[PDB]
């Protein structure tokens, strides 16, 4: 295919996106799940792996790292330590609401996702560590896994398979910073949220020191309908090594905010004026988009034409696709303000363990505090671009980069803006 | 050549056990990268992110103290990649560190002042304001000035690990992370003005020592120490004949790198 | 088949001990634990 | 705005009351058995959150109680309530209004929720109210932005809000009824406001679109 | 941690008197060879030249330090007693 979107309600995977359904076992089991998997765990670890590298499915994380090849990582034989699944229920990221809503209305789903990949993995657990402001999500999320061990389809015969598995929800205390991988691990075994350096990658040392695998909510949750329906059609949607559907979150200046299951490769455009009703005041009114949460940089108008909602297609728009989330400004945006708050998140929201996100973060916070008021010089502007690259790449995990790319972003495409703040400021002063 | 594999430093190669690290590596040919968090004898924390160097043929700079050398990787000490990348670290810790360096005990003792001048750019583009950190009291021994830290966790290691403590630790988040105790409590073991050698800025310095001398004066005598039967080898720092301070001496077969808080 | 009411209102009476009520409820479905050899990593 | 440093006060010394309950030991015994044994050390934030949802607050007593029977540093566990931002390590309001500040919440203009919260409680941000009745704080992204402004009061969401909207819910709170959570704006979840874009179809069920041999 | 002043040999005297100046308390000393130290490049240099010169000498074998087997992953061991506390 050539045009992608338009996706159809039969293709949609998370057919319980807007909670109108039962979110219980009954609801869930009407709608398709917990079917044939005890025939998947027979099939076993090689033909799940199999699926998910034919399907092709990326991380729903933002990493956008290769998921078949990321949980055959784990495909060894056993050490005499046991392995587990981890599941990043965070969704700390600004944006990002869809993790949320699958855990809170498609909950069996994810239950049934992290006994396909615990299985597919070699795995006596799954660890799912959800935000810890999610507290009605999490209770949701252990109503569905009581009565999924009620049901028999955890615990000691998964589905009847003579398979051992387990699924407990572990509750963070409010860190962004321990939605990262490594810092959730760190965060799981007790210690502060500070994210380890790799290697030892956590297919190696994890979790207790375990070989784990930490996965995203979406990616776990979309594994079992990809084991049953195939890899094929799951990587027929979507564009070439861009497969699949997608969580939207559209926030912003839009006439109706919203989160949407669409098919990748659609154009932004397209998604904006078809489930989002389109900018406030209109398409010429967009001035910006923030396509994949607040990691990822700014993208213009001009480019918002046409762009696509792949990785690669945000890839070449000098942008990413990070957790789908499309952060709307129309013309009356205060931009640098944006950006500005975006830092500020940032810098409440590190770890603090590493030198270069550390302070060069709180340095990137002051500088942009003071290009909101206007109080530098156009110099300041290269500065702060020699500022982002050095944090970016040199720090231990990658919010040094997530708080690099969007004062990149801002100064590749908005500095016009920020010399006339400065001159309006310099005039108005002197 | 058997369990052994050859890597290369600037092209020059050597062989290494498997397990060694890029640093290991590049101080076995004979080059000591930068460094501000590791120390042979704590465990590898790799946070001050001082020892990134480039790898031939890849894109990210590696932190030497914690990445263990593949096969065949040529280390580039000396690169474009690994100065930018030496400066822009050094520029964020001078960043937010004081200005006290005549008011501070690591006068020429220091390891960030000689790694600034030796790796680090010669001038600073902060412009805003400088963050500030109240005292802590661990003791008449340890004199805290935690506005010069940079929170780079070899306190906290070593009172883990070799002290065996457990006192010590980072509360806080980001640019408010600060190393100490909770609560008041007096950080008092043997073992303990270790801490004083081992901060690599004057954040923990040695409250009998305040203010007394100078490095570039301090004559230094190799002797032993005779306080226990031990035998720790220690240097008498010596000022105009009169004894200033006792600092150990490196001997692995004795006491390490280490000496009692009655001996120190 | 109703599609036009909402059915999340279960999280409505929710308390302060519904997470905790609910795993210790499910301790007891649970497979035994494995032992890294020691009581803690003193 | 908080401090990282524990000075002590006759309210918040390491002799102020706390200890578990019995059942909240029971609650503490299955969340050390949820992690492998000689790793209990991984239970400090489950129970550290068990002892802040009975006592209030976590004083320097709560914070030593935890450490004390997990068996674990007690610099860890300040490690912990100091590192994560949900612990309190001050006394806080009966209700806790949290009010999401970042950017598509500012977008969507959570400066005047903001603003009438600070006109109805008679408080600044991060100050308490005199009867201890509210405190309201400024927070990053609470994970609901498609349904910003929003805000959040102990473990409930209130989205989609208006002045009059926050106005009612704290006169709900002040007259000591519940104000039900979700959005005030009339649609019950994430969807698209004026009608579903998608997920209008029921959905197909068991057994559809199984490839074959499985 | 800087290496770089352990990379040559040094010979240096046995120290002698310093008493205090009675006008001033300055260090005052007798002997001319308090401040003397030499480099060598190597210990049979030193030798050499202090057989040449004809001085008494006590030689100390250089301390190396050894060999260290570091890994960052044994920061977060399984089962065995490297694991750490806090980071
Ligand atoms: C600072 C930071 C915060 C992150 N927060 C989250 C989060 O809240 N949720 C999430 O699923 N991933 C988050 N990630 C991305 C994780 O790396 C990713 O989820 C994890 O690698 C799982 O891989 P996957 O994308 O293949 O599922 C974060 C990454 C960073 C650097
Ligand atoms: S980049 Fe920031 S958040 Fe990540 S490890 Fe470094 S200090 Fe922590
Ligand atoms: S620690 Fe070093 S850089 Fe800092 S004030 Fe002291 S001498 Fe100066
Ligand atoms: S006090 Fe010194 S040793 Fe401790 S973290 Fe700070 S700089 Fe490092
Ligand atoms: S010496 Fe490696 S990061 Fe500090
Ligand atoms: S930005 Fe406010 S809830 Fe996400
Ligand atoms: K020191």
């Amino acid at each position: 295919k050539t045009s992608f979107g338009s996706l159809k309600d039969e293709d949609r995977i998370f057919t319980n996106l807007y909670g109108r359904h039962d979110w219980r076992l009954k609801g869930a089991l009407r709608r398709g799940d917990w079917y044939k998997t005890k025939e998947i765990l027979l099939k076993g670890p090689d033909w799940i792996l199999g699926e998910m590298k034919t399907s092709g499915l990326r991380g729903r994380g933002g990493a956008g790292f290769p998921t078949g090849l990321k949980w055959s990582f784990m495909n060894k034989p056993s050490d005499g330590r046991p392995k587990y699944l981890v599941v990043n229920a965070d969704e700390g990221e600004p944006g990002t609401c869809k993790d949320r809503e699958i855990m809170r209305h498609d909950p069996h789903k994810l239950v049934e996702g992290c006994l396909v990949g615990g299985r597919a993995m070699g795995a006596r657990a799954a660890y799912i560590y959800i935000r810890g402001e999610f507290y009605n999500e999490a209770s949701n999320l252990q109503v569905a896994i009581r009565e999924a061990y009620e049901a028999g389809l955890i615990g000691k015969n998964a589905c009847g398979s003579d398979y051992d598995f387990d699924v407990f929800v572990v509750r963070g205390a409010g860190a962004y910073i321990c939605g990262e991988e490594t810092a959730l691990i760190e965060s799981i075994e007790g210690k502060q949220g500070k994210p380890r350096l790799k290697p030892p990658f956590p297919a190696d040392v994890g979790v207790f020191g375990c070989p784990t695998t930490v996965a995203n909510v979406e990616t776990v949750a979309v594994s079992p309908t990809i084991c049953r329906r195939g890899g094929t059609w799951f990587a027929g949607f979507g564009r070439e090594r861009n497969s699949g559907t997608k969580l939207f979150n559209i926030s912003g200046h839009v006439n109706h905010p919203c989160t949407v299951e669409e098919e990748m490769s659609v154009p932004l455009k397209e998604l904006i004026e078809k489930h989002a009703g389109g900018v406030t005041g209109g398409w010429d009114n967009l001035l910006a988009v923030i396509p994949g949460g607040s990691s990822t940089p700014l993208i213009p108008k001009s480019v918002c034409e046409t762009v696509l909602m792949d990785f690669d297609a945000l890839v070449q728009a000098q942008t990413g696709l990070g957790t789908a989330a499309v952060i709307v400004m129309d013309r009356s945006t205060d931009i640098v303000k944006a950006i500005a708050r975006l830092i500020e998140f940032y810098k409440h929201e590190s770890c603090g363990q590493c030198t270069p996100c550390r302070e060069g973060v709180d340095w990137m916070n002051k500088v942009m505090a003071r290009f909101v008021k206007g109080d530098a010089r156009p110099a300041e502007i290269d500065s702060l671009w020699e500022i982002s690259k050095q944090i970016e790449g040199h720090t231990i995990c990658a919010l040094g980069d997530g708080a690099a790319w969007p004062v990149q972003g801002l100064i590749r495409h908005f500095r016009p803006e920020l010399e006339d703040r400065m001159q309006r400021f310099a005039q108005q002063h002197r | 050549a058997s369990n052994l594999i050859e890597v290369f430093v600037d092209g020059q190669s050597v062989m290494v056990e498997p397990g060694t690290t890029v640093l290991q590596a590049c101080e076995k040919v004979g080059m000591q990268i930068p460094r501000f968090c590791y120390h042979e004898r704590l465990s590898v924390a790799g946070n001050c992110r001082m020892c990134l160097v480039e790898i031939e043929k890849a894109p990210k700079v590696v932190a030497a103290c914690a990445m263990p050398v593949m096969k065949g990787w040529n280390i580039l000490t000396n690169s474009e990649k690994s100065k930018k990348a030496r400066e822009g670290v050094m520029e964020f810790l001078l960043a937010n560190h004081p200005l006290d360096c005549p008011i501070c005990d690591q006068g020429g003792e220091c390891d960030l002042q000689d790694q600034s001048m030796m790796f680090g750019s010669d001038r600073s583009r902060f412009l805003e304001g400088k963050r500030a950190v109240e005292d802590k009291n661990i003791g008449p021994l340890v004199k805290t000035i935690m506005t010069r830290c940079i929170q780079c966790t070899r306190c906290i290691r070593f009172a883990s690990e070799i002290a065996g403590v457990d006192d010590l630790g980072t509360t806080g988040r980001g640019n408010d992370m600060q190393v100490g105790t909770y609560i008041e409590k007096m950080f008092m073991s043997e073992l303990s003005g270790n801490v004083i050698d081992i901060c690599p800025v004057g954040a923990l310095t040695s409250k009998p020592y305040a203010f007394t001398a100078r490095p570039w004066e301090t004559r230094k005598t190799e002797s032993i120490d005779v306080m226990d039967a031990v035998g720790s080898n220690i240097v008498v720092s010596t000022r105009t004949g009169e004894v200033m301070r006792i600092l150990p001496r490196m001997h692995e077969d004795i006491n390490e790198e280490w000496i009692s808080d009655k001996t120190r | 088949t109703d599609t036009t009411t909402y059915k999340n209102l279960q999280h409505h009476d929710y308390n302060t001990y519904t997470f905790l009520d609910l795993n210790l409820d499910l301790s007891k479905f649970r497979l035994p634990q494995p032992s890294s050899g020691r009581e803690s990593p003193r | 705005g908080a401090l990282f440093v524990h000075r002590d006060t006759p309210e918040n010394n390491p002799d102020t009351p706390f200890d578990f309950t019995p059942e909240n030991y029971k609650r503490i015994e299955a969340i050390v058995k949820n992690y492998p044994e000689g790793h209990q050390a991984a239970a400090v934030l489950p129970v550290l959150d068990l002892a802040q949802r009975q006592n209030g607050w976590l004083p320097i007593s709560a914070m030593n109680k935890v450490a004390e029977v997990l068996q674990v540093p007690p610099m860890r566990v300040y490690e912990v309530a100091t590192f994560y931002t949900m612990y309190n390590r001050k006394p806080v309001g009966k209700y806790h209004i949290q009010v999401c500040t970042t950017t598509p919440c500012m977008l969507r203009d959570s400066d005047s929720i903001l603003e009438t919260l600070q006109r109805k409680l008679g408080i600044k941000v991060g100050e308490t109210t005199p009867d201890k009745l509210f405190t309201l704080i400024e927070v990053e992204c609470l994970g609901a932005c498609v349904n910003a402004p929003m805000v959040q009061i102990n473990d409930n969401y209130y989205e989609d809000l208006t002045p009059k909207d926050i106005e009612e819910i704290i006169d709900e709170l002040k007259a000591g009824k519940v104000p039900k959570p979700g959005p005030r704006s009339g649609r019950f979840c994430c969807e698209p406001a004026g009608g579903l874009t998608s997920l209008t179809e029921p959905p197909k069920g068991p057994g559809f679109g199984v490839q074959a041999g499985l | 941690s800087g290496v770089n002043n352990t990379k040559k040999w040094k010979m240096e005297f046995d120290t002698r008197e310093r008493w205090e100046n009675p006008l001033m308390g300055w260090a005052s000393t007798a002997d001319p060879l308090s401040n003397m130290v030499l480099t060598f490049s190597a210990k049979e240099d030193a030798i050499a030249f202090a057989e040449k010169n004809g001085w008494s000498y006590d030689v100390e074998e250089k301390k190396v330090p050894k060999p260290k087997s570091k890994s960052y992953g044994a920061n977060f061991s399984w089962n065995k007693r490297t694991r750490v506390s806090t980071k």
